[PDB]
Order: structure tokens, then C-alpha cells, then sequence
């Protein structure tokens, strides 16, 4: 930040929230349950609704 | 290889031009599962419903 | 121009001490794109006698 | 190299750096034979005298 564009902190936070948003989406779409929610696509396979 | 701009003598060296500090990106994905119900508030790390 | 990046890792639930194994982001390589210009020139002629 | 870090923060390759518009030159050899002897003005092609 001493040899660049003097402004990387906005660029860092906009990507990090996007990385969180897509990570919560992935976990809500797909989830085994290993440390994470039980996402929808595999969830209906459990009660066998397929 | 490089030849920009050898016409007819003032060729320069490190590509003396100008650059833009604008950053762009295309599409981003549609966050459909991020807002499907309200954020139910919890004071505690578990909750029960009868 | 930014690239796609991308995920984060969920906590192992029982990890409360130093460190809680929080992963890290996907390295967003902030790649350059460049432009080029070509030249066209057209010439026409006539003579005084015509 | 220029592309540093790479775990994990946003860093670019080249053409980040500021450029300068001044020109420098080495200490050239002093000019003396081209600016010592006297001029004789003429007005034709050959000059003759006795």
C-alpha cells in the first residue's frame, strides 16, 4: 500500500463480502452437514423426495 | 517480438503511453437464496420450539 | 480487471481457542487488459487536364 | 517478483508504478574547435586575393 493505488481497502472489503455471500449460497445450495448448513439439493435426498 | 513504435526512430523503451485506474467486472451471480425468509433473532446459541 | 474470488471456510464448531482455522480468501490476481490502434489511409487523385 | 504477495491480498503484476517526464544526459566532451577560429564572410563561391 506504499507503492500501489493508495486505496486497496475498499477493493479488499467488496471482494471479501462477495466471497462470504457466494460461500453462504454454496452451503445453502449444497450441504453434507460437515461444519456447514444442510443445503437444499442433497437435503431432499435424506427424506427421499426424488 | 516487440517493435512498438519503431517508426522511424523515436521508438521509446518501456511503452510510454497512459493507463486507467478504473476497475470493471462483468455479471455477478443472482443471489436468490440470500433473502428467502427473515433473519430470526436469537439471544442464545441454541433455541427450542414446542 | 478483477477476477472471480470466491469462497471462505466454515468453522469446525468446537474450535474456540487460538486459532479457529478460519481459512483465507481466493487470491484475486488484478490482471491488466490493454488496447491497440491500427491505421487506415485512402488516397485519390485527379489531374488538371481532366 | 513485481507480483507480491500471493498468499493472499490483492496485488497486481506490472504497470502500477509512477513514470517521470524529465530527460537526463551524461557529461559530454566540451566543444572547442567548432567555436575558436574567426569567421570570414563571403558573398559568391570562391574568394581571391593577392
Amino acid at each position: 500500500e506504499e507503492d500501489a493505488i493508495f486505496s486497496l481497502l475498499p477493493l479488499l472489503r467488496k471482494r471479501l463480502i462477495e466471497a462470504h455471500a457466494v460461500s453462504i449460497e454454496e452451503a445453502f445450495m449444497t450441504g453434507d452437514g460437515s461444519g456447514k448448513p444442510k443445503g437444499l439439493l442433497t437435503l431432499a435426498s435424506e427424506d427421499s423426495a426424488k | 517480438a516487440v517493435n512498438q513504435s519503431s517508426s522511424v526512430e523515436v521508438s521509446s523503451e518501456s511503452y510510454e503511453t497512459i493507463f486507467s485506474q478504473r476497475i470493471i467486472r462483468d455479471l455477478q451471480k443472482e443471489l436468490v437464496v440470500g433473502a428467502l425468509f427473515e433473519e430470526l433473532p436469537m439471544s442464545s446459541k441454541i433455541l427450542t420450539m414446542l | 480487471v478483477e477476477p472471480d474470488a470466491g469462497k471462505a471456510t466454515w468453522v469446525a464448531a468446537s474450535t474456540y481457542g487460538t486459532d479457529t482455522t478460519t481459512g483465507e480468501e481466493v487470491k484475486g490476481a488484478l490482471k491488466e487488459i490493454h488496447f491497440s490502434t491500427y491505421k487506415l489511409a485512402a488516397k485519390s487523385f485527379i489531374t488538371d487536364e481532366t
